[PDB]
């Protein structure tokens, strides 16, 4: 199955900060995860179905951060890269 | 008919496509929805309906 | 374009009992959905044009799984919300 | 907006809150929410609780009102922010 780190920072609706997100969906479509970033954790959550088939970050100086990663609770952590 | 192309909001950069060839329409069948990070009025995060074709046919 | 009198491309608004299809069974609710079917003449540049359902609505429903368990789901694509030419 | 009274008898497994819900709208269509239980012996037993999409069989209905007589599990739809913290049964 497919479960993932949840976080949310503007959670003014019924959302939670954080806590996993279960991931259901397409049959035999492939599931992903993200993250989304003093560090500040945008968001966090899962991703429907290629940026995604760990989390690392490829796009170079933006300016709102984000990963994309297969593999259950793999948006946990996250890191810096270049291109 | 026949699958067939992408192109290049937070993310993803780009989505994906066409239905063509002949019917004795063909057109798309099965749709896709894909996740979109993007700014709202100065972010959210919808897992987004249809915005590709994943399976043709006829009418 | 809703339809009426059949004239051009037209969405056609159609009601349907889950009882008729044999699946008011499984379904606890809602009681049947709208099939809605687009029959229409259009023109032809486009090579050749249909008309063809161009947006889907989601349908909610409340049924039961396999295992005899109460589900509650938003139906994906499951309306014809608009008819197109293709 | 349109939020309503959330209910989830199965919340464990699902992994849910047992119990308010607020109406995801897409682009202005009609917002309704409903309501499921058991009158089983003479006592009723929640099941769900929650937003419900466009139902041409909900506008209008200020009161959750389940209509259909001798169900399994009885369901009523209806319109109005929270319409379905209250429910009844009224077989026509």
């Amino acid at each position: 199955t497919r479960e993932c780190i949840y976080y949310n920072a503007n959670w003014l609706e019924r959302t939670n900060q954080s806590g996993l997100e279960r991931c259901e969906g397409e049959q035999d479509k492939r599931l992903h995860c993200y993250a989304s970033w003093t560090i500040e954790l945008v968001k966090k959550g899962c991703w429907l179905d290629f940026n995604c088939y760990e989390c690392v970050a490829t796009e170079e100086n933006p300016q709102v951060y984000f990963c994309c990663c297969e593999g259950n609770f793999c948006n946990e952590r996250f890191t810096h890269l270049p291109e | 008919c026949c699958k067939k192309f992408f192109v290049s909001i937070i993310a993803p950069s780009g989505y994906h496509n066409y239905c063509e060839g002949e019917c004795p329409c063909c057109v798309p069948t099965k749709l896709r929805p894909m996740s979109m990070l993007y700014y709202d009025d100065g972010i959210i995060k919808k897992d987004i309906q249809n915005m590709i074709v994943e399976e043709c046919g006829c009418s």
